[PDB]
């Protein structure tokens, strides 16, 4: 395995300073809570009414009678998905002393990770405080295989969705989808145009290479030189298994490889949307 | 913030009858309506406690 | 790396006093939450009506109707929830006072803030001393400076945390809102104000950041135009990981922003301006 | 630095008795919750509506109707939340072949007019016969504030629910009276065989200076004559002091007192059934 | 619900890395956390694969 070795770069987000002056200390808990909930649900309701109505007639009498029949069936189906990080640091401060938390925002150069980076101290009172804003620091980070253009042979893998890119025939073309299938691999390539995404399971010899049809929807192609069949990647080489990464469309330069649920497949190339993929190297 | 639109289509009609001799008539209405909605809401809570 | 002094300028928020006359101690706990929820939904509902009608007459009338009505609601919810509980627990001696005195600490320069609590026990009696506004000395670990005209800088949204990017509309260079982390700017400082110059444009020449009349941010030639400058909110240097506002010279009351538009994402409205971060290129 | 003795008079509410008796003992706990919680919510709809329509017919049949509507809806919501709790905890082990009772009165303290809930537990071996207080008087010593003379000492007056000061502003060129943030707004009390008087010291039209009830409800600010209308009864017994609570009730319109609701202009009046709670605070 | 209760001495960093791994061939995943408390200084290892 290879190992690089980059500046960390963080980034203040918030702060807390507190002191205790008095001479008995004081324990001191911070619970910090994050979390997420996603609800998606589908009513389906349907009414059927029956309605028989008549009336009798002849200064001037009118008699109505009216009688109504409805019935109805809502079904719900309702899906909830959650998560929290809960966080929580307990401490003693001694008589006479200050508390310090600093939280940072950590981002690691070239990795394109980043993380949270919390720094707790208790000092006596006194001195002038050390607040750090922007704090640089080394890190050696162990990296996965490199992806060789043209060579190494790959899966992508929608990051939202966990499913797989897959080719299938659509207008008797192929044209991509998202599956389940572990089966479809790729190779990248780059030239002066840009990227090419080519497939290695095409039902049609020699079209192969992901564009975009004036609709959206992705296709596989034979090579060409046109931007269409091009792409702008998110990061700077290389690319390394697990990699998150972007295909912004050459030609149509306001769009990228996202999901759609279209008529037929699902992977589209639209007007302010770029969904994140995962590159992964085939063993 | 609560965001809706609504569209709505109705193609409605009737066949009838009368003066056609042996009076009195028969009449026959048939509509169709297709409606489509879109409602968006953005909610923010801010709360705290001692 | 450089490290600025500065006053750090503290003043009264909030404050508590306890008196413990008892000749036994009590265990006090002040415990302290705030927290934010912000939901999100769409809502798509599509129904279909089928109405068959029909009255015989002659006197005597006679009506039936059938009617048949399918719907569909499709809806999806997003939650993103936080909070921050500060719990403290403290003896109180007997015949003791404890105070609190919370402070807001505004670091002067920096456009940094944070929460100052100042907890004490004493002796009863005395003359109590209330810090309205307190000022201290620091000494702040700063960033790496961006030299206007020189550093090479990323522009990112404060709050959809993805990058502000050249892409074409209408055939002229367009800034929208990308994931990429390949597209650099500079920003020069002239007497008309600031400007944002990309290093990224599809079309020569065309590289400086302004707003059209429907609101809009295009790239331009560099003119006079009061259109492609810019009011910053802090004073100089700028430093890697600043927090800045972009207020239009021209069209005074709006300033760059997110705005879902037709197109294109990045845009110069009125009462409307977001925070970016400025950040170094490594 | 002034103190009165008074007698508190508190009076039986509730009660409660436990008798364990058995030769293990027990670990009790009571544990008593009162609280409030207020919700105000505002909210704004605003539906346009656009139709498009058509009927195609035949006489001298066959109808054929088409309609299209466009509806857009925007509904503004704000929602403001404000609560609070207090939570009394006891835990007590009665040993065996004992008696727990517990004794809950309110304190009325006479003359301060402020009250205090009044709690006595006793644990004692079961037998004798129970002493009950129904009510108990005790005295005790307030240290109390500063007096308000009459005439002489300079006060503000303080909503109590809203924390907000009665201010004078000017409406259809008259003294009004408003409720403000500004600690600016002086006042002094008055008091002859009419009742009560209150003068602002702030007036924008000199002479217009004593507080009353228009014909509508709001209330100016007029020159001093025998009118009932500019006249006042209070709640309490003299003197008045510093941080006590009070109520103006009209001499005149003798249902109204004086209170706070949203008006056109100001927002202090004079309404029949209501009578608001205030603070008078001496300045200084 | 997953919670970890660890003494951090004092002078010390702790770091907490979340990676996913996929057992290849298998088609099974499994979440992989790795805990450590070190001294603080020298230089930071950041496991990305
Ligand atoms: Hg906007």
């Amino acid at each position: 395995y290879e190992q690089i070795e980059v500046d960390v770069v963080a980034v203040w987000k918030e702060g807390y300073v507190y002191e205790n002056r008095g001479s008995t200390s004081v324990d001191q808990k911070i619970t910090i809570t994050k979390g997420m909930k996603n609800v998606n649900s589908e009513t389906r309701t349907v009414t059927a009414t029956h309605s028989i109505g008549s009336t009798i007639s002849t200064g001037s009498v009118e008699v109505s009678y009216s009688h109504s029949h409805q019935k109805s069936q809502v079904s719900m189906t309702q899906t909830e998905v959650y998560s929290s990080k809960v966080i929580e640091h307990t401490i003693t401060i001694p008589p006479t002393s200050k508390f310090t938390r600093w939280q940072l925002n950590a981002d690691v150069g070239g990795a394109g990770i980043e993380y949270m980076y919390l720094i707790d101290e208790v000092t006596p009172i006194g001195g002038t405080q050390s607040i750090p804003q922007v704090i640089t620091s080394r890190a050696k980070i162990i990296v996965g295989r490199q992806i060789i253009l043209g060579k190494t042979e790959i899966r992508i893998k929608h990051a939202e969705r966990k499913e797989y890119m897959t080719v299938v025939s659509r207008k008797s073309w192929p044209a991509a989808t998202l599956g389940h299938s572990k089966l479809f691999k790729f190779v990248l390539y780059e030239d002066w145009g840009g990227f090419r995404i080519k497939t290695l399971n095409t039902m049609y010899s020699g079209y192969e290479y992901a564009y975009s049809s004036d609709q959206g929807g992705i296709y596989f192609d034979q090579g060409t030189d046109n931007p269409k069949q091009r792409w702008a990647i998110n990061k700077s080489l290389p690319l390394r298994h697990g990699d998150v990464v972007t295909f912004m469309n050459k030609y149509f330069t306001r769009s990228g490889l996202c999901y759609d649920d279209g008529p037929a497949t699902n992977v589209y190339c639209l007007d302010k949307r770029e969904d994140k993929w995962i590159l992964e190297v085939v063993g | 913030e609560t965001r809706t639109v609504t569209a709505t289509h109705s193609i409605g009609s009737t066949i009838s009858t009368g003066d056609a001799f042996e009076i009195g008539s028969v009449e026959v209405s048939y509509s169709h309506s297709h409606q489509k909605s879109q409602v968006s809401m953005t909610q923010t809570e801010v709360y705290s406690s001692k």
